[PDB]
């Protein structure tokens, strides 16, 4: 893993010593070398995990959301101009270095074989995306987003700490094989249940789940496009696999102290779609849409079966390309028009003429298109869920219908009907924008194609 | 501009706390949660106990 | 026999080759409507041989390859099967859609976004194909959806005209009904089938049928434009002609109850099941009757006729009877 | 550099690969295995994976 | 914890430190110390507004050097602590083998664990 | 650009500043400017309209949005979301509407009940039972190679 | 033409230098070479080594 | 090639039709000249291929694992027992999932042969399906996602308890 680590800090003086009008080819080039580099790490068979040595390993449930970051940090990379194309030079190196570092810990997060190395890197995670978005996030509420996106994940992710140095301090060292290979069922006391609370609440407010939710969508209409495709995806999915990896230890209490998350997950998901079917501001209908299917995600990973596990994973890996896309489409229409709200700039059916075709294959993929990775998440996790219990089908559905029903609804208010005739100043398309939209379907529909790779561990 | 300022931000300046509206967000808000949580703690005991006496159809009810 | 599954293979490949070729052409050939007409006729010319072979003797072959995510106890490959109804149905559906290849070449004349309209045509005649031909559950989950959403683009290929995309937003919400209900019935089968085939599912025929029947009625109505859920109908014809001449005429509008006629060695027993069936059909046929008069749009007429016909074809599955129900379909 | 040359190549790079998660291993060693246990008489899928003359249950 | 040979004054590193091998040339922790030291030279030269990366070199190769030498004594004081806990630590095991006996270690078929199922 | 007073907190009182300011920043006749008012639902002072306003507005006037109803100045009642055409049709319905409901539930309930009625009563001809020869079809059910002989004819009439 | 441009040409270094690394981390980790009870067989038939 | 030992396809069973017509016969011909079009180029593409190929010689060989002792002979923490125990019982795991797999073949290819009677020649297919998965439900179902293999030793201790307990009041 080192050789996937130490050119990412070789590329840091990259940025630095390279020139004016040179900086932005440089980075360009070699993130995406980077991305053949970690596209040769996938080698991992049969009976165990794929160590690399002693300070890392990787399961099969990291290996995809690492190749999905360093693919999608080219992607950033490049989307991340013409709002700071015409800054310093100084500030602009500082920027894609911090883009860097960012990459850094999110790589270091993702590998790691401590949960107190896991925790160190995921608060490191945390803390350039504050900068990034509180710097950049071009409306006068930022400092609001930035600062209950830090104290949120903060006062969520303390506990957290005292629980893993506990499990530290009373059943050996955290190797996650020996996490593993020596963990005996901890019964129902009432500590024990605290201990179950902090870590799943930890991990609950990155997540977030319902009663946490309204630390999201400032952070994502108040911030720039590179800190909200990395917030959304990388941010949201690596909760995710934070929570695949610890549920692994409190087995026997987790049935009788999980029915109230799954509730409130499950409610949540549906008055999430419902509230995300009437806004305006259209930046923020896909960050709550971003909560619809983590709640989901949340009910997946909270029931225990292997067919929950692989729909799980399907679902986060899916849903992040989609909603990277999709995050990115909306800034291509907040960069033609300087308004964030939808029912304004109406029309683009007759100008844009290709650009309609990727809002359309992005609503047809939010709307989980049948071969697309995303139905295949939903539909494992429907399935789990319905051997989990015989009437939650009518809340997984009742999502579907009213998901479809909001997706659909943005692809036909903004850019269907009629151009309002005051605008008349947008250009056609450039070739970076629709380049960005060949950089995000093309791996979808090849995964879709190959889709067992990015199926779990338990495969 | 107005309506949006107005529909988004505007929402929670200016606010009272009171008797109708806490009512009406306890009514809607662990109402319907307490209510499909009940539901779930009947399906499941009734599933439970079922299964506790094994008088299941799981001849083959593999795919759990 | 070689010459079968080579020439069944080779009708559905014949439905690959223009939207490739469109979308690697770079170069405006004036003639694609002309290329999409011949192609579809020698489409159907090729299908109608060996379904005279299959009437000529039987031998009724599935074939079933490219595996992935054989993950559990179960597998799934691309898999479809040549019976008697995925047999008979296709070149009916071939020789009317090449009709209406024609008609939509002289009714859309004037209109330079022809190609764009004869790529949705034919992708939507894949999906339906796709849908007909399928054995493994999946698939026709796959073309299910498929053949909602080719729906919803050509109902608002229009765009502007208000009514048509609000027309387009109804039928897509009931398809989402349909989907509801067939998730439902996929569920149950998984569950309690280890798969969801056909084949495995006929050969262990279940004691409990509540539940995947119930997840079919809803799916049928979904799809099939029953009572509760007709409504999308005028709705539907508020898009363009042909649209809605392949729309609902053998396309979009059988495959509600085209699933109750595959599922029939399912809906053998039950008789609470086939009571719930032409109960809903005759309830369907009754509206559309005292709905169909006094009615001002010819459209609006023709597809509220075609959906009390539908109402007949429910109640001849309440009967047990699949195969007039088929041949009705044809007809 | 983002399309000729990795997009491709990850393309035939992924489509091919030695067996992961031991899947076509799996296939032929069944094939084998069944083949085996219908050779020698007795039924394919013995239960009782751990051995039951290798236990040594709490007594009551 | 406390000395352990304090009486017996502070004693920055004994002469028992010399029995253990000392931390190598080009040993990792060293290594980041001394680009510590380099990223301190570059704020030194950027604190001030003189050109970064230039004309420094003389302090750039000076704090690097201080560095690199304080932290070589440092890794041989930490060495030095850490061999002298694990020795205290089994003198103590060898000192009183009564009050820390071994478990019997049952086997796997007959250690009786519970089951509690997911469902 | 935007004036800090063209932001809108605060409600109603008093009865002639605050409807004096409403008038001058919300384009509007001073008493056709009423609040809703603040019952503690938040909604700032924000307008009441006509509540209908979209499949009114005849499209014969030929205002500046067609498909959105706008005139550049309207104050664009606080649901107007729910209220484009797409949506939600504020029409006068040319019947009724609680009279509408009471024929449909009046109707259904009529059909459901006539299904009730067949099917406590069913339909059959004079039409026996098919004999199914070989012990009601047997050896070609789900098992029962050897196990149970059940020994059941016909006898020619 | 290295000295034309050098910038461009930093991360393959930096690539390999780090397998190189992981090479040598892996010659440092060389416990238990044959002594497992599923891959153990003798060093056969040059040179005392099966893995590096 | 594979074995039909192991994929049991039964025996050939075509008739030799009888007309009685003097029309005669499109579908003969058209299979005749389909074959004097097609099946012999693909022959001998085939063939000039085939000799590209056998020209020179490659090999795959079936990777195959010895028997790692017992589970039940390792120890209470001493990891290094453990591992190979539990990588060898989730090798016999992931065969047992394939061997489900083969044996639901057989079944689909019972159910597709043998007609609309269902029920003929399929009693004992079924019957050996039913019994292989009888032995599945029983032993690895309800244990979920963390198996290791500790899980299913438990679930098998706990079950010949359960049937201790139910002989020992019959008795
Ligand atoms: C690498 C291998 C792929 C390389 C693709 C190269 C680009 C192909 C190209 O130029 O296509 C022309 C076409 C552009 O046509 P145009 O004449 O420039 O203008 C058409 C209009 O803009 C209007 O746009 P449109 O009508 O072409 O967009 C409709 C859209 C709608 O999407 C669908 O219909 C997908 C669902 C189909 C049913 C699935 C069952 O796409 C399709 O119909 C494609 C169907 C197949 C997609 C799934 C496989 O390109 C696209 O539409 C963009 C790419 C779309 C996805 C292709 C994925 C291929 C895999
Ligand atoms: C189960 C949960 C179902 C939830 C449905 C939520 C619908 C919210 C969105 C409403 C919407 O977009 O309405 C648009 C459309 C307008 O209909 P209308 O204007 O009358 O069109 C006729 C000619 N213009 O109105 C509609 O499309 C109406 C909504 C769809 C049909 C609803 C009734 C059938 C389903 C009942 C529940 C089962």
């Amino acid at each position: 893993m080192l050789k996937y680590i130490i050119p990412t800090m070789m590329l840091m003086p990259l940025t630095w010593l390279s020139k004016n009008s040179m900086i932005w080819i440089n980075t360009t080039l070699h993130s995406l070398l980077i991305s053949l580099t970690s596209l040769l790490l996938l080698n991992q068979f049969g009976d165990n995990s794929l160590n690399f040595s002693l300070t890392f390993f990787s399961d099969s449930l990291s290996t995809p959301l690492l190749i999905l970051t360093m693919w999608l940090l080219p992607l950033m990379l490049m989307a991340s101009q013409h709002h700071l194309s015409k800054e310093n030079l100084a500030r602009k190196k500082l920027f894609i270095s911090m883009l860097i570092l960012l990459q850094l810990f999110l790589i270091m997060t993702f590998t790691a074989t401590e949960l107190i190395f896991f925790y160190i890197m995921f608060e490191a995670t945390l803390v350039p995306t504050l900068i990034i978005i509180t710097r950049w996030g071009n409306q006068t509420e930022r400092l609001n987003a930035g600062l209950y996106f830090l104290f949120y994940t903060l006062a969520g992710s303390l506990p957290l700490l005292v629980a893993l140095i506990y499990i530290q301090n009373t059943m050996g060292s955290l190797n996650f094989l020996i996490l593993q290979y020596w963990v005996q069922p901890m019964p129902n006391s009432w500590s024990n249940t605290f201990m179950w609370l902090a870590c799943m609440m930890a991990f609950m407010v990155k997540m977030p789940l319902y009663g946490l939710h309204l630390w999201l969508p400032k952070a994502h209409v108040e911030a720039p496009i590179a800190g909200s495709m990395v917030l959304a995806a990388i941010l949201l999915k690596l909760g995710g696999y934070g929570m695949m990896r610890i549920t692994l230890l409190l087995n026997p209490i987790t049935d009788f102290m999980a029915y109230p998350f799954i509730m409130l997950s499950l409610w949540g998901m549906i008055m999430t779609s419902s509230i995300c079917l009437r806004q305006t501001d259209l930046k923020s209908l896909i960050a709550y849409s971003s909560v619809s299917h983590m709640a989901l995600v949340i009910v997946a990973i909270l029931i225990q079966t292997p067919w929950s596990y692989m729909g799980a994973t399907a679902l986060m890996i899916a849903h992040g390309l989609t909603s990277s896309m999709l995050f990115c489409l909306a800034n291509s229409n907040y960069e033609r028009v300087h308004s964030r709200t939808m029912i304004l700039a109406r029309g683009l059916q007759t100008l844009l003429p290709l650009m309609a075709a990727w809002w359309l294959l992005a609503s047809l993929t939010n709307l989980a298109l049948p071969p697309s990775i995303n139905l295949i998440g939903e539909l494992f996790v429907v399935m789990s869920t319905f051997s989990w219990s015989n009437i939650t089908i009518i809340l997984m559905g009742l999502n579907m219908v009213i998901t479809a029903l909001y997706s659909l609804y943005m692809l036909i208010t903004t850019q269907r009907g009629k151009h309002t005739h005051h605008i008349n100043n947008i250009l056609p398309s450039f070739t970076r924008e629709n380049a960005l939209m060949s950089l995000h379907m093309l791996p979808l529909l090849l995964l879709s194609l190959n889709p067992k790779i990015i199926l779990g561990p338990l495969y | 501009i107005r309506w949006t300022c107005a529909r988004s931000a505007n929402v929670y300046p200016n606010f009272r706390p009171n008797t109708k509206t806490s009512l009406l967000g306890a009514l809607f808000g662990i109402g319907p949660l307490i209510f499909w949580y009940y539901v779930f703690k009947t399906d499941r005991d009734r599933k439970e106990k079922l299964i506790q006496e094994g008088k299941l159809d799981r001849t083959f009810n593999i795919s759990y | 026999m070689n010459l079968f599954s080579s020439l069944t293979l080779v009708t559905l490949i014949l439905l690959t080759m223009p939207i490739a070729a469109i979308n690697f052409n770079t170069h405006k050939f004036t003639n694609y409507p002309l290329y999409v007409k011949t192609t579809i006729s020698c489409a159907f010319i090729t299908s109608m041989i060996p379904t005279m072979m299959f009437i000529h003797t039987g031998q009724e072959m599935i074939i079933s390859n490219w595996h992935w995510l054989t993950i559990q106890t179960l597998k799934l490959s691309l898999s479809f099967k040549m019976d008697f109804f995925s047999m008979m149905f296709v070149p009916v559906a071939l020789f009317v859609t090449w009709s209406i290849m024609e008609f939509s070449m002289w009714y859309m004349h004037s209109d330079p976004n022809i190609n764009q309209f004869f790529k949705y045509l034919l992708l939507f005649l894949i999906t339906m194909l796709i849908l007909v031909t399928a054995n493994n559950l999946f698939q026709l989950f796959i073309g299910w959806e498929g053949v909602g959403i080719m729906s919803f683009l050509l109902i608002g290929w229009w765009y502007g005209r208000t009514d048509a995309n609000t027309a387009a937003l109804q039928a897509i919400l009931y398809n989402r009904i349909g989907d509801i209900g067939f998730i439902l019935a996929m569920a149950w089968f998984l569950i309690n089938l280890n798969t969801w085939d056909l084949q495995q599912i006929f050969m262990l025929n279940p004691n409990d049928s509540n539940l995947p029947l119930m997840g079919l009625i809803l799916a049928a109505t979904g799809k099939s434009a029953q009572f509760g859920l007709h409504p999308w109908l005028p709705s539907a014809m508020e898009g363009p002609t042909p649209v809605s001449a392949l729309l609902h005429s053998s396309t979009m509008v059988v495959a509600g109850i085209f699933l109750l006629i595959r599922f029939y060695p399912l809906t053998e027993n039950n008789k609470f099941g086939q009571s719930i069936m032409l109960c809903l059909g005759a309830m369907t046929t009754l509206f559309t009757a005292m709905c169909a008069l006094t009615q001002n749009d010819i459209k609006k007429i023709i597809a509220f006729s075609t959906s009390s016909q539908l109402g007949l074809m429910m109640v001849t599955i309440g009967i047990n009877q699949p195969h007039l129900a088929f041949l009705h379909i044809c007809t | 550099f983002g399309f000729s040359i990795v997009l491709v190549l990850g393309s035939t790079f992924v489509a091919y690969l030695p067996d992961y998660r031991m899947q076509e291993w799996a296939r032929r060693e069944a094939e084998r295995l069944v083949k085996y246990r219908e050779a020698h008489g007795l039924p394919l899928m013995e239960s009782n994976c751990f051995d039951p003359s290798k236990i040594q249950l709490p007594e009551d | 914890m406390t000395g352990r040979q304090a009486r017996a004054p502070l004693q920055f590193l004994p002469d028992e430190a010399r029995s253990l091998p000392p931390p190598k040339l080009t040993d990792p922790r060293l290594a980041y110390i001394g680009f510590l030291g380099y990223c301190s030279g570059l704020i030194d030269n950027a604190i001030r507004r003189r050109p970064v990366l230039s004309a420094g070199l003389h302090r750039q190769f000076l704090y690097i050097t201080s560095f690199v030498f304080v932290g070589y004594y440092l890794l041989k004081r930490q060495d030095y602590m850490y061999a002298v806990r694990d020795h205290d630590m089994f003198s103590y095991i060898k000192s009183h083998p009564e009050d820390f006996p071994e478990k019997d270690k049952k086997t796997y078929r007959e250690v009786f664990e519970e089951f509690h199922p997911v469902r | 650009s935007h004036i800090t007073k063209d932001m809108l907190p605060g409600p109603y009182p008093k009865t002639p500043e605050e409807r004096a300011a409403a008038a001058k920043k919300y384009n509007m006749r001073v008493e056709d400017y009423e609040p809703y008012p603040d019952d503690g639902m938040g909604y700032g002072d924000y307008p009441k309209l006509p509540d209908r306003s979209q499949q009114e507005r005849d499209p014969w006037y030929d205002w500046d949005h067609p498909d959105l109803r706008l005139n550049w100045g309207e104050p664009m009642h606080w649901d107007l979301d729910m209220y484009i055409r797409n949506r939600v049709d504020t029409s006068p319905t040319p019947v009724n509407w609680n009279l509408m409901c009471k024929h449909l539930f009046g109707f259904v309930a009529f059909m459901l009940f006539m299904f009730w009625v067949g099917e406590t009563y069913p339909t059959y001809q004079p039409v026996g039972p098919k004999q199914y020869p070989y012990n009601n079809l047997y050896l070609e059910r789900g098992g029962d190679p050897n196990k149970e002989p059940e020994p059941v004819v016909h006898y020619e009439i | 033409v290295v000295r034309d441009h050098w910038i461009h040409v930093l991360v393959p270094v930096g690539f390999v230098f780090g397998y190189y690394l992981d090479r040598k981390n892996d010659e440092k980790l060389a416990a238990f070479r044959n002594k497992s009870l599923l891959y153990k067989r003798e060093l056969k038939p040059n040179e005392e080594v099966t893995w590096k | 090639s594979w074995d039909k030992d192991v994929y049991p396809e039964p025996p050939r069973r075509t008739p030799a039709p009888s007309p009685q017509t003097s029309l005669p016969n499109p579908i003969t011909y058209l299979t005749k000249a389909f074959d004097l079009l097609v099946d012999r180029p693909v022959t001998l593409v085939r063939e000039f291929i085939e000799r590209q190929h056998a020209k020179n010689k490659y090999y795959y060989y079936h990777r195959e694992f010895r028997r790692v002792p017992d589970i039940t002979e390792c120890h209470e923490k001493d990891v290094l027992c453990m591992f190979e125990a539990e990588m060898q019982w989730k090798r016999d795991y992931k065969v047992d999932q394939e061997i489900v797999n083969i044996i639901q073949e057989r079944l689909k290819a019972c159910q597709q042969r043998e007609g609309e009677s269902h029920r003929q020649n399929c009693a004992k297919e079924l019957q050996q399906f039913t019994q292989v998965v009888k032995a599945y439900q029983d032993r690895y179902h309800d244990l979920g996602a963390h198996y290791s293999a500790r899980k299913c030793l438990a679930k098998q201790k706990q079950r010949m308890l359960a049937e201790r307990k139910a002989t020992k009041e019959a008795a």
